[PDB]
């Protein structure tokens, strides 16, 4: 962000979001699957059904 | 740990399964959008990048430049959270660009539209 | 032995894999080998090894799999729901095969060593190389009726090394001697729709993909530049100035933009990829939305097949539905390799100057 | 409610803000408006809302309120703590107005001229647009005598943008014919240090800072090219190869180093960043050391008012005196912006040479 106009010319990355984001939930009720918050959940459903790529890229 | 919980085969809630949680760490551009169910992209076809200007609680407005490739979280459908955005060992240095003394900040947007059709 | 569905980017890599060309199938009667057309059982995609009676992920890719693992299955999948998908693979294929054969044929054509009749072209131009389009894969099912695309493919070793050393001594050979092939469009979204067709291509419609619904088998269309030679505008000069290939796609030897084709085969251009790549990969030019459509009847199975938290615990959020409304919404960076928009920005010859006709396939100078 | 102090940073910042120009200021009358100055009731410092009567933290940039937030005061600060901070703020706005003005009427007679007589004048190397300084900024607090830094600020949207583009055509336009203003100077370290003076000049002194007890009334301070147009060592080409802002400071679209003024307006000069920084932007040279002597007299307020354990706790190690002794050893790289150590080490036209005046700006060949 500037004070003045940014002109396209200068910049050309798309956003700064190529650095470190660090999450931390902040209420303890809630669960999400997948990126979706459910209210209940099945636990023996959950057995043998995640990927590494679709686990380290869970909430 | 109760063991009646863990392999229950029926819907127990949420509140009755939740524990205490721990931090994620992540990186945007390394993720992938298929993968992550979270994320919104602009598609890269675009190329016609535009400025638009916001302004904040305080009543100073600000200038932004938004184009093909823009990464935003979609928030809704996830409970209350905490970001923290770490910018160390980086440059964002390009020809016409210097990152000293340059301000990045979030800023969060509020539409009917969905965000590819910006 | 309980089974669970495999996850949406596996399904992703499994379409793109099926227009690729090359998908994994087992057959019983066959094995892992599928020269011989065969109902399948199992396919691998993302490393996941699925039946497809039940789509449950049965297996990986880390241990060896001999027969069908004795599993629990519901059998509630038929096979026309993943015919489409059997079907794309298998013309991919024989597409690619046939492709290859041509592109062989026209080299060991412009292999002949005449160096006197070379120079000779150097010194005028003219046309010397030329191939009739009557024999342009004859025994292939896009250019004969009889041929069905269940007949047994060709049986070819190393297909990709073979395309690529092809395709790059054919490029080397017309960029350093300034010929004229008439194999390429700058621009192949021009192909479809906005280029000049001759008195018998009129009538054709084009498909713009591959499936059993639509026509496969057609003849040649090649650009009318024997009407060039007759132009009395063009010279040996004028070819060198404007009409020379290096002209418009960069000097092959440090070209980055890749390179088209003409509608050879099957009403379907092939793009090869740029040297600077590390290698030449031919592709089709079918848009990803088109080939995420092929798999409409699995998703409508799967949600009359399966239960709600199987699906929503492995699909994702929306179920397979909203995972089938995901994908169409961010189709073209997922489902479309990065080749197929490395086309050149600006052009000087252009695409759209002389008609394209059902005609033989010639090199002039 | 109870609230806790702010940590040295956050301090730092606001002091960067005030001088820059920005400190946004809600009063219980016109609430965030700062277009005429009330009392304070709270300051934004390093994204934290802290109220100017007992100095506690209350609400963030997070939060919108419209009303200062019930809590626990102290009330023990008082007006004279912050009185100083409030004044550089002001009349730093002020004087960007000023020099926005100013600005705006040395592009407006620029644009008067045509580019034929623009390079004949550049070939000819002399004078070609003058504007009178006794309509330099008529009604300014430096300008007028009946004017003072609690008048209310002149309406003016996008400041920051303004200043860009015309300082950005301004010295296109220089740099196009040679061009040189008399008011354009190589360094203002050397102003503050190391000049002649004219006869009406030498009464002139630089406070170096913006303090209230001194005066800032004056008139308009330009390097007079009368003693330049008295040195007919350079010719005509040679006076392009000196006189020329781009043979000290470079081509101006490919720089990366900053121009400064002499003290036009306020007796305080201004210094712009180059253009491959990412944008123009003014400021003001000024020592950091004293940046940071404005808030001396809160310390022992801040001291007297809380208890020593929630000083050591928020402000560090040594507490508010140990935090302001080490910020003053830290005062050359926390305080100073980016752009002013960023000056031509090298100049062969040094503007050490020749006096000042007060008088009328003017632009040479």
């Amino acid at each position: 962000i500037d004070s003045a106009a940014i002109t396209p010319t200068n910049m050309t990355q798309p956003d700064v979001w190529d650095a470190l984001l660090t999450m931390s939930p902040l209420s303890a009720g809630e669960v999400t699957v997948k990126g979706a918050v459910v209210s209940e959940v099945v636990p023996a459903d959950l057995i043998g059904s995640y990927t590494p790529e679709s686990l380290n890229a869970s909430l | 740990a109760e063991p009646e919980i863990i392999a229950s085969l029926a819907p127990v809630p949420a509140p009755v399964f939740a524990i205490p949680p721990k931090p994620a760490d992540y990186n945007v551009r390394t993720l992938r959008i298929d993968e992550a169910t979270w994320l919104r992209m602009i598609p890269k076809s675009m190329n016609t990048p535009f400025q638009i200007q916001v302004t904040d609680n305080t009543g100073t407005n600000w200038h932004l430049n938004l184009r093909g490739g823009t990464r935003v979280v979609n928030l809704d459908q996830i409970a209350p959270m905490r970001f923290v955005l770490d910018l160390g060992g980086k440059s964002y240095k390009e020809t016409s660009w210097d990152p000293n003394g340059k301000k990045v900040g979030f800023i969060v947007f509020q539409s009917k539209i969905p965000f590819e059709l910006w | 032995m309980e089974v669970c569905l495999p996850n949406g980017h596996q399904v992703v890599d499994l379409i793109n894999n099926a227009f690729e060309g090359r998908v994994s199938i087992y057959s019983a009667q066959e094995g892992w080998d599928k020269t011989i057309s065969a109902q399948p059982d199992m396919m691998v995609c993302g490393g996941a090894v699925v039946c497809m009676h039940c789509l449950g992920v049965v297996g990986s890719l880390q241990r060896k799999l001999k027969h069908l693992p004795h599993h629990r299955c519901n059998q509630q999948i038929r096979h026309q729901d993943y015919v489409d998908v059997q079907f794309a693979d298998r013309v991919t294929a024989h597409w690619k095969r046939g492709m290859l054969s041509f592109v062989a044929q026209m080299h060991e054509m412009m292999n002949d060593v005449s160096p006197d009749d070379l120079d000779r072209v150097r010194t005028e131009g003219g046309s010397l190389v030329e191939l009739n389009w009557l024999q342009v894969d004859p025994n292939s099912m896009f250019r004969s009726i009889h041929s069905s695309w269940t007949d047994p493919l060709q049986v070819v070793d190393d297909l990709d090394t073979k395309l690529d050393q092809y395709w790059t001594a054919l490029n080397l050979m017309i960029d350093s001697s300034d010929l004229i092939p008439n194999f390429m469009m700058r621009d192949p979204s021009h192909a479809f729709n906005g280029v000049k067709l001759g008195g018998d291509a009129r009538q054709t419609q084009f498909s713009r993909t591959f499936d059993s619904r639509s026509s496969l088998e057609w003849g040649v269309m090649v650009y009318d530049y024997s009407e060039l030679e007759h132009d009395p505008s063009k010279g040996r000069a004028y070819r060198k100035e404007l009409v020379t290939p290096a002209r418009d796609f960069g000097h092959f030897g440090l070209s980055h933009y890749s390179r088209a084709t003409t509608p050879i085969l099957g009403k379907m251009p092939a793009v090869f990829s740029g040297m600077l790549t590390g290698n030449c990969k031919m592709y089709p030019f079918i848009k990803g939305t088109a080939k995420l459509k092929t798999v409409r009847k699995l998703v409508e199975a799967v949600n009359h097949a399966w239960g709600v938290e199987k699906i929503r615990y492995a699909l994702g959020p929306g179920g397979m539905t909203g995972w089938y409304n995901r994908t169409m919404q961010q189709a073209p960076i997922v489902l479309t390799p990065a080749a197929l928009t490395m086309f050149p920005d600006t052009i000087k010859f252009g695409d759209l100057n002389y008609p394209v006709m059902i005609g033989d396939p010639m090199i002039l100078g």
